[PDB]
Formats: C-alpha cells, sequence, structure tokens
C-alpha cells in the first residue's frame, strides 16, 4: 500500500572495499 | 538472475549506508531468471 517516493541510483558502480581475509 | 546484493550489500554495509545495504539484500531475492 505505502506508495514509494525517491530517485534511482543503483546500477553497477565500482566497488569501494574488497574485504581482507 | 543477479545475486550480487550480497557482496554488493557488504559494500553499503561499510561504505556509508548499512541501513540501505539492507535494501540491497532485497535484490538477492532476484530469482526471476
Amino acid at each position: 500500500r505505502p506508495p514509494p517516493a525517491h530517485h534511482n541510483m543503483f546500477s553497477v558502480p565500482p566497488p569501494p572495499i574488497l574485504g581482507r581475509g | 538472475g543477479a545475486d550480487y546484493s550480497a557482496q554488493w550489500a557488504e559494500y553499503y554495509r561499510s561504505v556509508g549506508k548499512i541501513e540501505e545495504a539492507e535494501a540491497i539484500e532485497k535484490t538477492l531475492k532476484n530469482k526471476q531468471n
């Protein structure tokens, strides 16, 4: 029921981290 | 078909949007081929 409301921004941006062990 | 929200959420879970990272996990459900 709750009608969403926001912009779009989530395709495939380059990754920030990469763990470590 | 795109189960990346896991490793993708791991980012938002420590890149500045954990709460939003929980939203990514929702993409994991993506099982519509």
